[PDB]
């Protein structure tokens, strides 16, 4: 992540984040939606950070420094140029509503209204096509990256000195290979969770309340149908072993 | 210090998510609990060993068979939780969570937990149950059932006081490095 964004959610809330003189302005139940959808976008930057540690860690330090097999590299990191594109033009979203909700003389003190209709662009048309797609065969080859990973670091010294060297330092301690995978894989199932304690807090304005509602069902539909086109491949699996599913 | 891997499991109302959270910040937060959890490698000593120990939540993957299971590789301990303040969470645990973990992580250990256990002696709760005939989870009941499916024991905690929650990690712990 760049500094910028790191300190702008650097605090455990809204309510903190913002300045306690313009807090005080705020009736309790704006706080508590405030601190949901900062609660939404603070998750989604990390998760950007997870795909870029991914792609710029782990994968171009491969390509770099290792003499691994073609597609092996491709083979440990599926879909990860397709899914830091998704996220961060998402993420560029967030932040620009953010931006623009910013009080004149501040880079702190915002209130986000309108969240429902960015929603239901990101989960609706093309850009949901495109994270199902990418989910469905990501999510399919979580399985075979893991024992990938494990088969390359119990035999390939150069490799295990590569992992060891690059997950040393403490703000990678929850950011392994195998750890990263997982967090890309059960990201998309924490957005319902965010999008309902939003919803909850959203009443206030009718128009907000039934684009929170849309938005919550696309992104129902679209994991419903991720779940659905997941079978998981297994590097030597026969024909047989799959046509007999 | 040697890694292993933790799994929370259990209905959507068992308190999973923010049993993770309180044993991670050491606190039950003051200004804001939040909605998710990530993931946490905690630092944990048990019986003079040294453990890194992963945390992971399976909260929002319930209504997703094919999605949830993709939580379950390699992991170590499972704690199977259940909320003291729903005897309809204990009552999926035997014939759905039960058969399911023991098909993804054959011979892992189950910890049954009893979560919310400060709602027991709740007057709210114990009048909101009595209308459809229930009552919290005795614990006689809870242990009975981490008899009957074979867990490796049964504990409770209550995430709103800490009360129990680092007793259960540590157990937890014992049971990975088994
Ligand atoms: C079909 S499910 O996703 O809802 N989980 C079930 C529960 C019942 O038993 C088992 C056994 C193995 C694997 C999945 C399951």
């Amino acid at each position: 992540s760049m500094e910028m964004d790191e300190k702008d959610f650097a605090a455990d809330s809204w309510s903190l984040a913002v300045d306690s003189s313009f807090l005080q302005q705020h009736k309790k139940e704006v706080m508590k939606q405030q601190d949901v959808i900062y609660e939404l976008i603070q998750t989604e930057l990390h998760h950007v950070r997870t795909l870029k540690i991914m792609t710029r860690l782990f994968r171009t330090g491969m390509l770099e420094e290792l003499h691994l097999e073609p597609g092996v590299v491709q083979g440990l990191f599926p879909c990860v140029d397709e899914l830091s594109d998704i996220h961060t033009r998402f993420l560029s979203q967030l932040l620009e509503r953010r931006r623009q909700a910013l009080c004149p003389g501040s880079t702190r003190n915002f209130v986000i209204h309108r969240l429902g209709d960015l929603l239901i662009s990101q989960f609706s048309g093309p850009s949901a096509e495109q994270m199902c797609k990418t989910y469905s065969e990501f999510c399919s080859r979580h399985s075979k990256a893991l024992k990938l990973y494990k088969e390359l670091y119990a035999r390939d010294k150069r490799f295990q000195q590569f992992i060891r060297k690059v997950t040393r330092p403490a703000v990678l301690k929850r950011h392994g290979v195998q750890e990263c995978i997982l967090l890309v894989t059960q990201r998309i199932t924490k957005y319902p969770l965010l999008i309902s304690r939003i919803l909850q807090h959203s009443h206030g304005i009718e128009e907000e309340r039934q684009d929170l509602t849309t938005a919550l069902g696309l992104v129902k539909e679209l994991l419903s149908n991720v779940d659905e086109g997941i079978y998981q491949l297994e590097k030597g699996a026969r024909l047989q072993e799959i046509y007999n599913r | 210090a040697i890694r292993k891997k933790l799994v929370i499991v259990g209905d959507g109302a068992c308190g999973k998510t923010c049993l993770l959270i309180v044993f991670s910040k050491d606190q039950f937060p003051e200004v804001y609990v939040p909605t998710v959890f990530e993931n946490y490698v905690a630092d944990i000593e048990v019986d003079g060993k040294q453990v890194e120990l992963a945390l992971w939540d399976t909260a929002g993957q319930e209504d997703y068979d094919r999605l949830r299971p993709l939580s379950y590789p390699d992991t170590d301990v499972i704690l199977m939780c259940f909320s003291i303040d729903s005897p309809d969470s204990l009552e999926n645990i035997p014939e759905k969570w039960t058969p399911e973990v023991k098909h993804f992580c054959p011979n892992v250990p189950i910890i049954l937990v009893g979560n919310k256990k400060d709602l027991r002696n709740d007057e709210h709760t114990r009048r909101e149950l009595a209308k459809m005939k229930q009552e919290p989870v005795k614990p006689e009941e809870g242990r009975d059932m981490a008899n009957r499916i074979g867990a490796f024991g049964y504990m409770e905690c209550s995430a709103k006081t800490k009360d129990g929650v680092r007793e259960v990690f540590e157990m937890a712990t014992r049971a990975a490095l088994q």
